[PDB]
This record gives C-alpha cells, sequence and structure tokens, in this order.
RNA sequence: GCGCUGCUGCAGUUGAAACGCCCGUAGUUGGCCCCCCGCCGCCACGAGGAAACGGGAGCGCUCCAGGCAGGCCCGUUGGAC
C-alpha cells in the first residue's frame, strides 16, 4: 500500500502489450539519485529473473529519479537447533545469517556474476570487502557501482567495495 | 465405555493368570483386595497406581498393564529418594534387572592431564519399560533391593542398533 | 567404636566461637542435652567465669548455681554445664542484670542488656508440625519445647512469641518476602537484612537472598534463617545495627583502641 | 594411494568457483531428469552417467543446473541400488582375485592384495552401516559374496 | 595428518620473517586464526592481512615489517587460574615489561593482561613477542 | 645436588638405545564451516562443612624461642581473616 507500486505496476500491465511483487524499499545515495528495492516473493524470482534486465531497463526509462532493483525476499532463523523439551528441531542450512548475505549479493547483480571476494583488514579502519568482476563488462556497471554499495550495507550492516578483474 | 473396557482386561488377566498353575503362589498386589473383580459393574478401580513427582510422569503401560511386581516405583510399594543419574544400558540377560554403564573424568595434578574411568551400576527394570542394549536410561535411588541393587529404572531414551560407541559422560 | 556415648571433650576439639585458651588445660566443659545441641550453645559456666568473671574457678561456679542465684527462662537452673543458646533470657536479681543472649557480627555469643518490659517473653522459631497421640496436633521450636493445639494459620518455619510465665502463643509472624531476619548459621552469623527473594530446588536445600540495611547482599539455607519482626526488630538488639564491617575498617578500629 | 600403499600423488579434478550453469546451456532439470532414468534403466553406474552427460551432452557439473546430485535424483525415483557402487566393486575386484587364487595357489602377491582388499571392504561396510545406509545384518563372507553380489546387483 | 593450523601458520610466518621477506600465503583461515592476526595486527607486528575465498578453507595473506621475533602456540590447551599467570609468564616470556599471551575465555579472546585486569582466567593459546 | 627418571624438562646415524616388513582390535588423536536453543567439560563467585599445625592483623613475656594477652577514660577491650 504505497504510491510507487501502483505507477510501477501500471508500467508492468503496459509492458507485455500475471507477476506480482509483494514490496518496495527505496534508498538513497551520496547523489540526489535513490535506489529502488523490490521484494520479489521467493519462488518467483526465477521467473522474473529470465529477462529482468529488460524490466528494469524498460521501468527506468517510464519512471527516472532513482534505480530500479530487483531481489527476493529470505528469512533468517537465529537457532541452529529449538528445543522443545520433546524433540529437537534442526534449522535448514539455507536459512543461516551467511548464506542469506552471500546470496543476496549474488542476486543485486545476477547478470555480472561474481569472480571472487575479498575480506581486508586494515590496521584500525573498520574491516571491509571487496568483491570481483570481469574486465568484459565495466563501463556497463561502472555508473552503478555506489548504489550497489549502498544498498549492501542498507540490507546488511556489512560494507564493501567494487573493483574489476 | 473407556472404563468398561480397561476392566475386562484387568479382570480377565486375574483369572488365566490363576490357571497359570506353574506358579507357586497367587501373585496379587497388596494395595487392592481381592473380591472386587467379583462386582459386576465397575463402581470400584482394580488397578493401583502413584505419582513418582520430582517433574516425573507416569507411564501408560503401567496404568494399562496387567502385571505385578513389589519392586516397580509405580505399581509397587518403594519409593525414589535421593540421587538421580544418567547412563547407558551394558547388559540386560536378568529378568528384571540391567546393568548400566557411567562415564566419567578424573583429573591428575602432576601432568595436568585427564583419565577416562567407567563404573558398572545394577538397576531394577520394570516390566513397564523396553530397552536394549546402547540406550539411556535415568535411574532413581531406592532402599536395599537385593545385594549389589539400590537403583531403579524411571525413564529411557531409546537409541538405534548401529552407532559408533561414543564415550559419553552424563 | 566406641560401646557408648561420650562424656568428655578435648580443649582442642572444642567449637573456635567459644574462645578458649589453648593452653587452658587439656580438657573442656561438656555441656549436657536441654534446649539446644553442642554446637548451637555455650555453657552456663563459661558466661559466668570466663565473661562476666564472677566467678574464679570451677567450684565458685557451683556454690553460685547451686544457691540459685541464676534464672533461666523464669527457671532457676543449677548445672554448670546447662546449655545456653539463642534469644534466651538471662537474669540476676541480686544485682539487676536482665540480658538476652543473641549474635555477634563476628559470630560469636553476646549479652544484650534488656528492660522489664520485654524480658516476659521469648521469640522462637517454628520447624515442625506433626499428629500425635490420637490425632493431637503439635508443634515444635530450636528450644525444645512443645505446644498442644495451634492455630490452622500457624505453618512451619515461622516465629512465635510466647510468655515465660506460660508457654501461650500471642503473636506468629510469618515467613514471607519483605521481612527482616537475622542469620544464625555459617559464615554470615548475626547479619541483620530483609529478604529478597526465595528459591527453591526439589528434594534439596532452600536458597535465601537478603539485602542489608547499607545495600550488601548475601545468601544462605533456609535452615539458618530467623524472624525477628515486621520490617523493624521487635526486641532490642546490639549497638550496631548487624553490620560486618571489612578487614580494612576492624584494622583502624583497632589502632585507634590501641 | 596412501591408507594401504607408501606413494602420495595428487591427481584430482578442482571444478570452478562459479555455480551458475552454460551460457549455452539449452536444458530445463526436466530433460536431464528423465535421461538419468534411461540411462539408469539400462543398469548404468552414475559416474559412468556423469562421464556421458559431460561427453555427450555437454553438461559438466549436473547440481549447477538441476539443484541435486545424480544419486539423490535415482533415490528419490525410487531406483538407486542397495549397496553403493563402490563397495560393489570392491568386492567384484575381492571375486576376482579369489578365483585367480582358486585357480592357482602359488602366488603371494594376490594373498596381499586380496588382505588389503578385504580389509578395506570391512572399514567401509562398518562405515556404512552406520549412518543406516545398510541394513545393521549386512556382513561381508568371503564364501558366499558372489551371491550377494548377483542378488542385490 | 594435518591438524594444528595454527602452528603450521606460524612457523611459516617466522620462515618468512628470519629471512626478511614482505609478504606470506597460509592456506587455513580460520577464525581462531583471524583473531590471532587481529589481536598482532593492534599490537603492532604485522600490520596487514586479507583473506582470500575460495569454497574450499579460503587462503589469508599478510604483510611484514620486522618486529617480530618468537611467535609459537601450546598444542594442549591448559587451563589458566585469574590468579596463576605469574608463572607462566615468568617460564615463557622473555621479561615482564613487554610480551603478551593469548587466552581464549568465556569473554573472548584477549591479552593476559586484560585478563589480570578483569581478574578472570581460562585456556592458553600461544605467545608472541 | 640430578635437566642421571626429564609433565614443565633427557637421549635414540657413529657413545646405551627405531621392533625385519605389512594388516589390524582395544587405546590415543582427529581438516573447515552455522552468532545466540539443551547437555559435558571449562572459568569466576557463593553456600556448607572441626580445631591444632601453616600463613597472617594487634599486643615490648627485660629481647627471643613463645603466649593470647593487657591497660585505664578500653570497638560491647581484643583474640580479625
Ligand atoms: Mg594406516
Ligand atoms: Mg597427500
Ligand atoms: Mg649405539
Amino acid at each position: 500500500l504505497s504510491e510507487l507500486e501502483k505507477q510501477v505496476a501500471g508500467t508492468l500491465l503496459k509492458l507485455e502489450d500475471t507477476l506480482y511483487i509483494s514490496s518496495v524499499k527505496e534508498i538513497a545515495v551520496d547523489g540526489d539519485k535513490k535506489a529502488a528495492v523490490v521484494y520479489v516473493p521467493y519462488p518467483m524470482l526465477q521467473s522474473f529473473q529470465k529477462n529482468s534486465e529488460a524490466l528494469i531497463l524498460k521501468l527506468e526509462k517510464n519512471h527516472s529519479g532513482h534505480r530500479f532493483i530487483i531481489v527476493a525476499n529470505r528469512t533468517i532463523m537465529k537457532n541452529a537447533y529449538v528445543f522443545t523439551g520433546k524433540k529437537s528441531i534442526r534449522r535448514p542450512r539455507s536459512r543461516t545469517m551467511t548464506s542469506v548475505y552471500n546470496c543476496i549479493l549474488d542476486d543485486i547483480c545476477y547478470p555480472i556474476h561474481v569472480i571472487g571476494k575479498r575480506t581486508l583488514y586494515p590496521a584500525g579502519s573498520n574491516p571491509r570487502l571487496q568483491v570481483v568482476l570481469p574486465k568484459a563488462v565495466y563501463n556497463e556497471v561502472s555508473e552503478r557501482t555506489k548504489t550497489y554499495s549502498a544498498v549492501y550495507k542498507a540490507l546488511t550492516e556489512r560494507d564493501t567495495e567494487f573493483i574489476f578483474m | 465405555r473407556r472404563a468398561l473396557e480397561r476392566a475386562e482386561t484387568l479382570r480377565k488377566a486375574a483369572y488365566e493368570m490363576a490357571e497359570n498353575q506353574h506358579e507357586r503362589a497367587y501373585h496379587k498386589q497388596s494395595q487392592i483386595f481381592q473380591g472386587r473383580f467379583l462386582r459386576k459393574d465397575n463402581a470400584r478401580c482394580l488397578r493401583f497406581y502413584k505419582s513418582i513427582g520430582m517433574g516425573y510422569h507416569t507411564p501408560i503401560t503401567a496404568i494399562n498393564g496387567t502385571y505385578i511386581d513389589k519392586k516397580c516405583p509405580f505399581t509397587g510399594n518403594v519409593s525414589i529418594r535421593g540421587r538421580i543419574l544418567r547412563g547407558v544400558v551394558h547388559s540386560a540377560k536378568m529378568q528384571r534387572s540391567i546393568i548400566v554403564r557411567r562415564d566419567y573424568l578424573h583429573f591428575v595434578q602432576k601432568y595436568k592431564r585427564y583419565e577416562r574411568r567407567h563404573k558398572h551400576v545394577a538397576a531394577h527394570l520394570s516390566p513397564c519399560f523396553r530397552v536394549k542394549e546402547g540406550d539411556i536410561v535415568t535411574i532413581g535411588e531406592c532402599r536395599p533391593l537385593s545385594k549389589t541393587i539400590r537403583f531403579n529404572v524411571i525413564k529411557v531414551e531409546p537409541v538405534s542398533e548401529a552407532a559408533k560407541k561414543r564415550f559419553s559422560p552424563f | 567404636m566406641a560401646r557408648g556415648v561420650r562424656k568428655h571433650l578435648k580443649r582442642l576439639n572444642a567449637p573456635k566461637h567459644w574462645l578458649l585458651d589453648k593452653m587452658g588445660g587439656i580438657w573442656a566443659p561438656r555441656p549436657t542435652n536441654g534446649p539446644h545441641g553442642l554446637r548451637e550453645c555455650i555453657p552456663l559456666i563459661l558466661i559466668l567465669r570466663n565473661r562476666l568473671h564472677y566467678a574464679n574457678t570451677y567450684a565458685e561456679t557451683s556454690m553460685i548455681l547451686q544457691d540459685k542465684n541464676v534464672l533461666i527462662d523464669g527457671k532457676p537452673r543449677t548445672d554448670p554445664t546447662f546449655p545456653v543458646g539463642f534469644m534466651d533470657v538471662f537474669e540476676i536479681p541480686k544485682v539487676h542484670k536482665t540480658f538476652r543472649v543473641l549474635y555477634d557480627v563476628k559470630g560469636r555469643f553476646t549479652l544484650v542488656p534488656i528492660q522489664s518490659n520485654e524480658a516476659g517473653f521469648k521469640l522462637c522459631r517454628v520447624q515442625k508440625i506433626f499428629l500425635g497421640d490420637k490425632g493431637m496436633p503439635y508443634l515444635s521450636t530450636h528450644d525444645a519445647r512443645t505446644i498442644r493445639f495451634p492455630h490452622p494459620d500457624i505453618k512451619t518455619n515461622d516465629t512465635i512469641k510466647i510468655n515465660l510465665k506460660t508457654g501461650k502463643i500471642d503473636e506468629w509472624y510469618k515467613f514471607d518476602i519483605g521481612k527482616i531476619v537475622m542469620v544464625t548459621g555459617g559464615r554470615n552469623c548475626g547479619r541483620i537484612g530483609t529478604i529478597q527473594a526465595i528459591d527453591k530446588h526439589m528434594g534439596s536445600y532452600t536458597m535465601i537472598r537478603m539485602k542489608d540495611t547499607e545495600g550488601t547482599e548475601f545468601l544462605t539455607r533456609l535452615c539458618n534463617v530467623f524472624v525477628i519482626g515486621n520490617d523493624s526488630p521487635a526486641v532490642a538488639i546490639p549497638t550496631t545495627k548487624g553490620i560486618r564491617p571489612d578487614i580494612i575498617k576492624n584494622r583502624e578500629l583497632r589502632l585507634r583502641s590501641i | 594411494g596412501r591408507m594401504h600403499s607408501k606413494g602420495k600423488g595428487i591427481s584430482r579434478s578442482a571444478i570452478p568457483y562459479t555455480r551458475a550453469p552454460a551460457p549455452w546451456n539449452k536444458y530445463t532439470p526436466e530433460d536431464v531428469c528423465e535421461q538419468i532414468c534411461k540411462l539408469a534403466k539400462k543398469g548404468t553406474p552414475p559416474s559412468r552417467i556423469g562421464l556421458i552427460l559431460r561427453d555427450q551432452f555437454a553438461i559438466g557439473q549436473v547440481k549447477n543446473v538441476t539443484g541435486s546430485k545424480i544419486v539423490r535424483i535415482l533415490k528419490a525415483k525410487g531406483l538407486a541400488p542397495e549397496i553403493p557402487e563402490d563397495l560393489y566393486c570392491m568386492i567384484k575386484k575381492a571375486v576376482a582375485i579369489r578365483k585367480h587364487l582358486e585357480r592357482s595357489r602359488r602366488d603371494k602377491d594376490s594373498k596381499f592384495r586380496l588382505i588389503l582388499v578385504e580389509s578395506r571392504i570391512h572399514r567401509l561396510a562398518r562405515y556404512y552401516r552406520q549412518a543406516r545406509r545398510l541394513p545393521p545384518t549386512f556382513r561381508y563372507k568371503s564364501d558366499q559374496a558372489a551371491a550377494l553380489l548377483a542378488t542385490y546387483a | 595428518v594435518r591438524i594444528n593450523v595454527l602452528r603450521d601458520a606460524l612457523k611459516s610466518i617466522c620462515n618468512a620473517q628470519r629471512i626478511g621477506k614482505k609478504q606470506v600465503i597460509v592456506r587455513p583461515s580460520s577464525k581462531v586464526i583471524i583473531e590471532f592476526l587481529q589481536l598482532m595486527q593492534k599490537n603492532g607486528y604485522i600490520s596487514d592481512f586479507a583473506v582470500v575465498d575460495n569454497h574450499r578453507s579460503n587462503r589469508i595473506v599478510v604483510n611484514l615489517i620486522g618486529r617480530l621475533n618468537k611467535a609459537g602456540v601450546i598444542s594442549p590447551r591448559f587451563d589458566i587460574p585469574a590468579n596463576d599467570i605469574e608463572k607462566w609468564v615468568v617460564n615463557l616470556l622473555p621479561s615482564r615489561l613487554f610480551g603478551h599471551i593469548i587466552l581464549t575465555t568465556s569473554q573472548g579472546i584477549m591479552d593476559h593482561i586484560e585478563a589480570q585486569h578483569r581478574q578472570i582466567g581460562g585456556k592458553v593459546i600461544g605467545y608472541f613477542y
């Protein structure tokens, strides 16, 4: 129940000539441009991912003022086992904190595959992570690395920086 | 109706149990007065059971059972008092008894290291439990029941036959 | 194994809090059975010879007692080894000295001088309720006293007020959170404080958490917690309000006294 | 070659960092899913199945596509064998050694190899008996090995 | 077989420093190694390091700047009473002025000075100076 | 003394000392990973339970080995821990 969903859904209906989204979150960057995330339901992520690049481009052209990102919504449980007193319940490994963050990272920029991750530990600076991307693509995603870092920090408290190799 | 069905199974047992002529004497539960079984109506309770306490629960088998055991803690005339411990089953060849293995650790100061030790402890197993080797049992202290027995089982978790033996302090 | 009970008591084996000199001799007084036990009592002779100093030897105590010069709970006693315990009444009319036996902070016996207004009663702890002959209810106390037909409202661990002349209950203070208590066992003997919490472990002891008047907190088991009133002591107590000082303060006080 | 020998080489395979499929992939997991059945229906071991898929169908890794391994698929389809393949091949080698030995009984290297193979078989069988992948009653015996080979194959 | 990753890492680091190199590689990337290196970095012995992911026991790279003389582990983790630390200090380190002994406690990985301040003890991991 | 019994903390090519080799059960030892749930060990605090001895606060038996005394206007004199 927000204004943005209404016009983005209007655009959605204006694309084809079935699939619905859960919610939307926008976050600003250092520049006046913001980035909007779409919390897609988990099962329909792959169906949205067949040609997500086209959808994001058409949405950007339809409604400017901020970039459109599409991601799934995953839950996190905070206990490996559960002691009901009678039987012990195992938490599946897919619901851990670490798996969700990595999947989020891969989803933020699915069309361009990540070729490596590295975390650096400076002497005093808060430890930070730098990823590695192909040189085949750069100017395609060079202009939108700051937004990627900002959204990663927003969703995950962990920070990051982007490079190419 | 449930009560009527239960009494027949209880009432019926005391019959052929009497026809089991091999037994030297008629085994009976002391609390009950023999004669109630002649009452055609379910006007009196045919079986006796108590609550152990300490947060434990009386198994349904004892309540819906048909056996006689003076040394059982639920249907007998013995009480649980003192220390409650845990262990694993080592042997179960005896009639109504088992051997429980207990694991602990001993510290040697000179070498600043530990040793693994074990002890054998005998317990009385009521007919209300089914136990095999390697299961985990909880035993409660009671008065001397024999030369080497001062404990009775009150709980038992199950285990699988295939399971590499693991040193398990409890 | 001794074939019978024990009638002696080596001085080196005596309780620490009696404060008996190592070189006094091989032997020490052996208390006789009575209101209080061996480790929760003190003989009369020790009070009358090693403290008040009204006697110099065993013989003088013998003469003083057999002349009936001391009253205990309103009753003259003539046994030098009679055991004196907690919350008892000590009277010597010849010199008009009235004392109630309580505990100091350091964990030793003391005499609290009192008045005539409150020497007609004593406080006792109830720790056993049972059915006697014919089924008639009874109760018992820390001083080996039995009362028939108590009020149903009275339960165990409570505290009872009884007149010295007549063993008739006047009032009873319940055992509840928010009540002043006096510790009477172990490391914290003599400390005064108010209850804060009660935690019970099935089949074992029950632990009590109290806070001193100055905010100090301490623990002990329920077997040595005594109630002395509702938020305020019913009886007169020593000069200090049950405050155990630290080693530094005690050393300072000793230096001042020297 | 370490557990029962002295050598120590390091010939292995290094799978890629990225789990995604190829950009020329044109198969949904269903196509691979039924293909496995057809090869399974012909009595093909999983390893040969993987080699066939990789060579003819140009699928380097099945897990990257269907999200699951081959044996898991077979079990879900109720076609997985009762004896794991490695133990079965171990038993085959033991049987072949035993037959060659019954033919002539002056060769000692063969006895040495047989001892080693039986030791390995016993270890692996114990491990599989644990984890409840085999019945507890399962037991390997020299004299009726071929029967358990053929009947369970 | 490989057992104590920390020992191999420390031995490699010391060997590299002995010939005055600047960068090293260490196959294991355990958390305990990470905390050990963090303490070293904060105290000023090794400066910077990075962890290189690969899905198969990530690798780690560290930089050297001299200074460090020795660093080792204690293979069986003893139990150190809060009040029984001076004996180990005297037995292991060259002087009471400098040096750091690593203990793992219920409060996390810390140095013997910090634990002495909090009057608590635990298990010993290693040392360096 | 003795690091000549070596847990801290010995030696094992030539001084005394690596089984001829392999398999293998008890036994000992076991890579990495899940941020909070239960259990074992572990650390800290606490209760409870004898003194003497030992440590230790104070007191000039002429000092001391000792003892728990002693002064006047003594913490309720003290004998704490
Ligand atoms: Mg081997
Ligand atoms: Mg190798
Ligand atoms: Mg030689």
